[PDB]
């Protein structure tokens, strides 16, 4: 018997129910102060969920844990970052984005993809990609880049664990996710290619080995290995993964590299590909910018302090990125020389693009001073 | 007794006056040195602000971190602890400790007083929690060997806990 | 070849465990005895494109319902109220459980080696996200449609003000994701999820089908589908230690001091939310425990582990012996200290007494008597200037928290198995009260120093505590938790003052 | 008061359902015959919704209708086609479009356009494009293919009226749909344009100029023209229209001109734009070869009779389309040689592929005498 | 200039006019007494992909609340 439609206990509940409301109050934790003209749904669902007390900045609970770490290291504490605010709540992803948008899109894409390949395969397109791009380039280097978004992927799980506050969560979680889902569709990519050229290897035993093995890869490698495992500062990784190194060495190589040289050899593929990796980027962005610069470099109380962090972090990871764009361009040499893009000139203005971008959008916003023709020279001596 | 108010109270007042006026991270490493070792953990010196110590270490903590950025040159931010030793010397004098300890009556207390003397912002962040980890793995073997062998009777005397009460 | 093909999931998922990479400091950053091994695999080949096509299609249904169907329905308030009044309470609180299952499940891909085991956790990552929302979306839903909005729209804050939510954060929130990863998981996803949540989930839907709510079948049943992954989980978490010789050493004293720690919250909080906050009872808490406990869980859950080494828990005896009056125990506490709550409660009426009595013979002789004297007293009307948590201090029975989980104790009224035990250590006093959770304490002090409501209100009168604490509806005075479920005879705070209530250090008397 | 929820009404409904079902078919038209194993959702929602009579192949009704036009027209009559079948309920659109999942579809690729388009612009990604190939060859020439698209669309009014069965119906409808999406779409990637380059023209009048005046489209124009408006025969519309004029021309200009030239020029936009376009195309044709081949060429009593139109029907249009190619190949004398690509090797190959395409795909299936090398020669004359 | 746009379905819409073009049998094909005006406007200003995003939206609350609520609740 369900009561709603139980004439008997449908009866017996309308006589409980008052016939008035008994407050007046309903909109969902209507004392969140709102970003934006009114509160919104993303804000309502996703903010205080985090149950932190008042000697976390922003907490609205007291006491201590009920259960700490073997020593006392406590559930979630000031000691997991550098970085300080005068509330860990102020974050806002832009996008808004809760867990039911987030798959909403992402569904869009994961089933347009199919159909797109079904009636690409049936194009037969493939028909008139380069063979040496497709064979040489695309399915080892395109195929080992997989592991610098993997390894930026697998950065996430510390910070999934021991971030302060339920936005700056879901953002780095689903961050991550797109991190991993960039990984496997070019693993997808590869695969899809097999299915239509006979002979072509889409095992990842080759791109497992530039990855770990070729020079080209090796700063991007160290870097990601550093950034993954070398520390546990979850603002510092958020900022030196997506902020320093993938906003310029992940920019170039899929954007600069990838997906323009794409359309100079004839592939009608990837840039399908890199459509999605460039989307999430910015998507990405529009969180990470929201954290770092209106959060944490601009906190009225800490924002001098926060910068000085920024800074230092900066002027180290974008060192490692430099280098690692700078063993990157050595791939230049194995493709076809064509002027504008694959030359001196055309590397040139693809890093002044990629330096040049990242100064308005990140650098300028924490007073990172930067010279932008330094640093095209600096990896252009690689080339 | 009568406890004021639970976030805004006199205690917390007066001693967020006492932070003001540290001016030098020296100071301010002695202060957050002997307020962690007087207040925090079981064996603390005085459970006197039991409910606002919390509250009152974090703020000495983000004084102490105002004067690290604003006194302090960069590389001191990333490889020293502000009692000026290289924070790398710290962790590796911490983790030998620990690895000496004969009982877990031993170890716990170096895990514990490591942590007093040197959580962040004394030490960096980075070094710090992969210090504080591998003091835990070592703690965790030690005490959960042999879990349940001892009786109740016989780990009150161990912990030297006064039975005020037994049902 | 120009023939229509694509690629599904299972084929990229077939490279996956070949994305990791081998180098020096590529380890877990968490402090664990175990070391989980490289080659485990995951039972669902799931990517993360057709992670979001799966579950997206299920929210489709469940908004479609929500939004269009029962909305029209007006089924927002055909709920009986003392069960609409309990969803404010068991939304709110799985949804910490939820929200802190994210931060677990995220340590538990950095504990991982293998990319597939990784994969799997990271799942469960993202599907705790989706119902913490899902938990937040009933009490939104209920905000917007139901005749009580209030705790309903604020439990996030409201609920620090009283003693169940601390027994809440140590089961859900910190016993997730505080401790070994190995502790944390066996926490979490063998007994957290595999003994509680997934018979919990559906029996919620029983339940409040049963009293006229279908906003939560709803979006329960949706969860549901998602919670085999996270068991699955568990299970790989013990197949992936299985071979490390620490597993031998330590396992079982990490499941048993986890599956005592989780039956000591949920045996008496699960029993008297249901058994008491519904009108319509579907079944007995005593036969439903040992079904989802005992014979469920202990019985068939566990026993396809003892291949790796699993053993019963050693506990499993006491706690059983404890599932048949602890949730009377607690009610007891419960309506004593109702005003420091966010949901309006219902004494048990002349038919909820008869069903007590006949499915737990002698509740009307402790029980009953003592709700019918509150009853009598004045437990409902707001001139009688009478609070039970005062009725039991004059008549000395007085109430501990006990340090370890915050469950409170009532030595001289209990029916349960537990035992006060009150210990000073370097100038603090500290009450426990059970066996297991004593060891907890006496060999791990400083992982259990949490505060407890006498010590952080001591001396303070309950009215300026709930204002502060801001327990109260939009009008600022009258309280949001009420001892009726009546629309009229609210309490407000003067009447509350008027009780005179003041909080005493209850081992003061040590 | 609501039956399902009034205690009152709910108790005298349930007083007058009886215990038991009155039959238990439960199968939504269940005599419908099953094209793949089980009926399908797809065909119950669909079939028989026409309501035929006898004396129209396949039709369950009877007698004539009950309102016709001045002079005698019937409301559907077999006057409306040359063609013949045993039954026009027969067809199947392999997809199983009935209309939800066609807009569920549509939609995905509706919303993912647009975060494509904010991510593409704040990528800033347009930078690379040749200016000259923006300007002078995407805008102007790109633009005016919108009217082929548009007037293919529009060939489909008469159709969507005079066509004889459901599903054909619903195949038609589709059809015509993608063909203006297709329209709008490529006007939509011109004003995206327009918001990134200051100075780019938007505006329709120099495309509308150019696919009336300019002789690239001249033979583009006259069949599209005649397909339009200067038939009724509605088999004739879609045959002509889809499985020559646009398997033809269509997939010449959409794919071997802007789709792959775009990737030889540096644009990363164009392919996204043509992905949507070509996937319509690769469903619409599944649609079209079943009712074509699978239904009318296919007809046991009336295969040969169908044949002979449809063979009369294509040398026809086919005729029209060469010269419309020969037209269009004209435009490789406005962009940069290429090798491969915009040289006559390259040409001749892009043509090789169409008719060698449409030879297995539709030719060879209806018996059509092709000679590949011919029909490219043929449209080599106007390089 | 890197500001994220897009374009509106009503930017789209401004220009579906001008995709008709003159010719001698651009007429009708079927037998009517009418003319209708070649200036006339609509009014909503509906292009294929919001067509199809307004009306799949709908849709997935309509059968959200047959085949999930509906049927739990025994309606039919
Ligand atoms: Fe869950
Ligand atoms: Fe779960």
């Amino acid at each position: 018997k369900r009561g709603l439609t139980d004439p008997e206990r449908a009866a017996i509940i309308a006589a409980a129910v008052p016939d008035h409301a008994l407050d007046t109050q309903r909109k969902y934790h209507y004392f969140i102060q709102p970003r934006w003209k009114p509160l919104s749904e993303y804000e309502q669902l996703s903010c205080y969920a985090q149950p932190n007390p008042d000697w976390i900045a922003g907490g609205l609970d007291w006491g201590d844990w009920t259960q700490k770490f073997h020593g006392g290291r406590p559930s979630w504490g000031n000691e997991s970052t550098e970085l300080r605010t005068t509330d860990w709540y102020r974050h806002r992803d832009p996008a808004r984005r809760w867990h039911h948008p987030y798959v909403k899109d992402k569904s869009e894409e994961a089933r347009y993809t199919q159909r797109f390949l079904a009636a690409y395969s049936s194009e037969g397109s493939i028909r008139t990609i380069d063979p040496y791009w497709r064979d040489e380039i695309l399915n080892k280097y395109f195929g080992a880049l997989l592991y610098s978004e993997y390894g930026l992927f697998n950065a996430h799980s510390s910070v999934g664990r021991d971030c302060l506050s339920d936005t700056i969560r879901q953002t780095a979680v689903f961050a991550a996710l797109d991190k991993v889902d960039n990984a496997q569709m070019i693993q997808m990519e590869r695969l899809f290619i097999a299915k239509l050229v006979p002979g072509f290897d889409a095992s990842t035993d080759v791109p497992k080995k530039i990855w770990t093995t070729d020079p080209i890869y090796s700063g991007a490698r160290a870097t990601v290995q550093e950034i993954w495992q070398g520390v546990q500062d979850w603002n510092e990784i958020l900022w030196a993964g997506h902020a320093v190194y993938d906003a310029t060495f992940g920019q170039f190589a899929r954007r600069e590299f990838f997906q323009r040289l794409a359309t100079v050899y004839g592939d009608t593929l990837t840039p399908f590909f890199t459509a999605q990796s460039q989307t999430y980027f910015q998507t990405t962005r529009g969180a990470i910018d929201d954290l770092f610069v209106y959060c944490l470099a601009n906190d009225s109380e800490f924002g001098a302090h926060n910068r000085t962090f920024l800074n230092a972090w900066t002027e180290h990871y974008l060192a490692s990125s430099v280098a690692a764009l700078k063993d990157f361009v050595g791939l230049y040499a194995k493709v076809e020389k064509v002027a504008g893009a694959t030359d001196s000139a055309g590397v040139s203005e693809a890093l002044q693009r990629v330096f040049g971008d990242w100064k308005i959008d990140y650098a300028d916003k924490i007073g990172f001073r930067v010279d932008v023709d330094q640093k095209v020279d600096a990896v252009l001596a690689g080339y | 007794a009568k406890r004021e108010p639970i976030h805004d109270n006199s205690i917390r007042t007066e001693w967020e006056a006492k932070i003001a006026k540290l001016t030098s991270v020296d100071q301010a490493t002695k202060f957050i040195q002997d307020f962690r070792l007087a207040y925090t953990s079981p064996f603390r010196k005085s459970y006197d602000i039991d409910v606002d110590y919390q509250y009152i270490e974090r703020k000495i903590e983000e004084k102490l971190s105002v004067l690290k950025t604003e006194k302090l040159p960069v590389a001191d931010l990333i490889t020293k602890a502000t009692t000026g030793e290289d924070a790398a010397a710290v962790e590796a004098t911490w983790i030998a400790k620990i690895k000496a300890a004969k009982s877990k009556y031993e170890a716990e207390a170096i895990h514990i007083e490591f942590r007093q003397l040197y959580k962040p912002p004394v030490l960096p962040v980075n070094v710090f929690l992969r210090t504080d980890a591998a003091l835990g793995t070592v703690l965790m073997e030690i005490r959960n060997t042999d879990y349940y062998g001892t009786p109740l009777e016989g780990l009150r005397k161990e912990r030297g806990v006064k039975v005020l009460h037994l049902q | 070849n120009r023939a229509p093909v694509g690629v599904e999931p299972q084929e990229v998922h077939k490279w996956l465990q070949s994305f990791n990479w081998d180098f020096k400091e590529n380890r877990t950053k968490y402090p664990t005895k175990y070391h989980m091994a490289n080659e485990t695999k995951e039972q669902f080949k799931v990517i993360a494109k057709e992670y979001a096509r799966m579950e997206a299609a299920k929210d489709e249904r469940q908004f479609g319902t929500l939004l269009d169907g029962l909305t029209r329905l007006g089924a927002g308030n055909k709920v009986h109220p003392r069960w609409g009044e309990t969803m404010k309470v068991i939304s709110n609180f799985l949804e910490v459980g939820e929200y802190n299952a994210i931060a677990a499940s995220a340590m538990l891909w950095d504990s991982a080696t293998a990319a597939e085991q990784k994969n799997g956790y990271l799942a469960q990552v993202l599907d705790e996200i989706r119902h913490t929302h899902q938990c937040a979306f009933i009490n939104h839903y209920y905000s917007k449609h139901y005749h009580d909005p209030a705790g309903h729209n604020d439990a996030r804050r409201t609920r620090a003000i009283g003693p169940l939510w601390k027994g809440m954060k140590r089961v859900f929130a910190d016993g997730f994701i505080s401790g070994d990863a190995v502790e944390c998981s066996v926490n979490l996803q063998l007994v957290g999820e595999a003994c509680f949540t997934n018979p919990l989930i559906v029996a919620v839907t029983e339940w409040a089908s049963a009293n006229g709510d279908e906003i939560t079948p709803t979006v329960f049943l949706s969860v549901e589908t998602d919670e085999l992954r996270h068991m699955a989980n568990g299970y790989q978490t013990v197949v992936s230690i299985a071979n490390d010789p620490a597993s031998a050493k330590f396992l079982n004293t990490d499941l048993n001091n986890a599956f005592w720690t989780q039956q000591k919250y949920f045996t008496p909080v699960l029993g008297y939310l249901f058994e008491y906050g519904s009108k319509f009872k579907v079944e007995p808490w005593v036969k439903t425990w040992n079904r989802w406990v005992s014979e469920d869980w202990g019985g068939i859950w566990i026993g396809r582990l003892g291949k790796y080494g699993v053993e019963s828990p050693r506990s499993l005896r006491d706690a059983k012996r404890d599932a048949y009056w602890a949730h009377h125990d607690l009610a007891l506490a419960a309506y004593a200290m109702w005003p420091l709550g966010f949901a309006r409660l219902a004494l048990p009426d002349e038919e909820d007494q008869a069903w007590f009595e006949a499915n737990y013979p002698g509740w009307a002789d402790h029980y009953g008597k003592i709700f019918n004297e509150w009853k009598k007293l004045g437990y409902e009307d707001p001139k009688s200037g009478f609070i039970p948590y005062q009725w039991l201090l004059a008549n000395g029975h007085d109430v501990y928290i006990d340090r370890v989980s915050q469950v409170p104790f009532i030595p001289s009224l209990a029916k349960g198995t537990g035992s006060l035990r009150v210990h000073e250590f370097n100038g603090k006093k500290h009450s426990l009260t059970d066996d297991w959770g004593e060891r907890q304490w006496l060999i791990e002090p400083e992982r259990y120093e949490c505060h407890n409501v006498f010590e952080q209100y001591e001396g303070r009168e309950l009215s300026e505590v709930i204002a502060e604490g801001h327990g109260v509806r939009s009008d600022g005075k009258t309280l949001i938790a009420q001892p009726h479920t009546r629309g009229d005879n609210l309490w407000t705070l003067e009447d509350i003052k008027r009780a005179g209530c003041v909080f005493p250090d209850p081992l003061a008397k040590f």
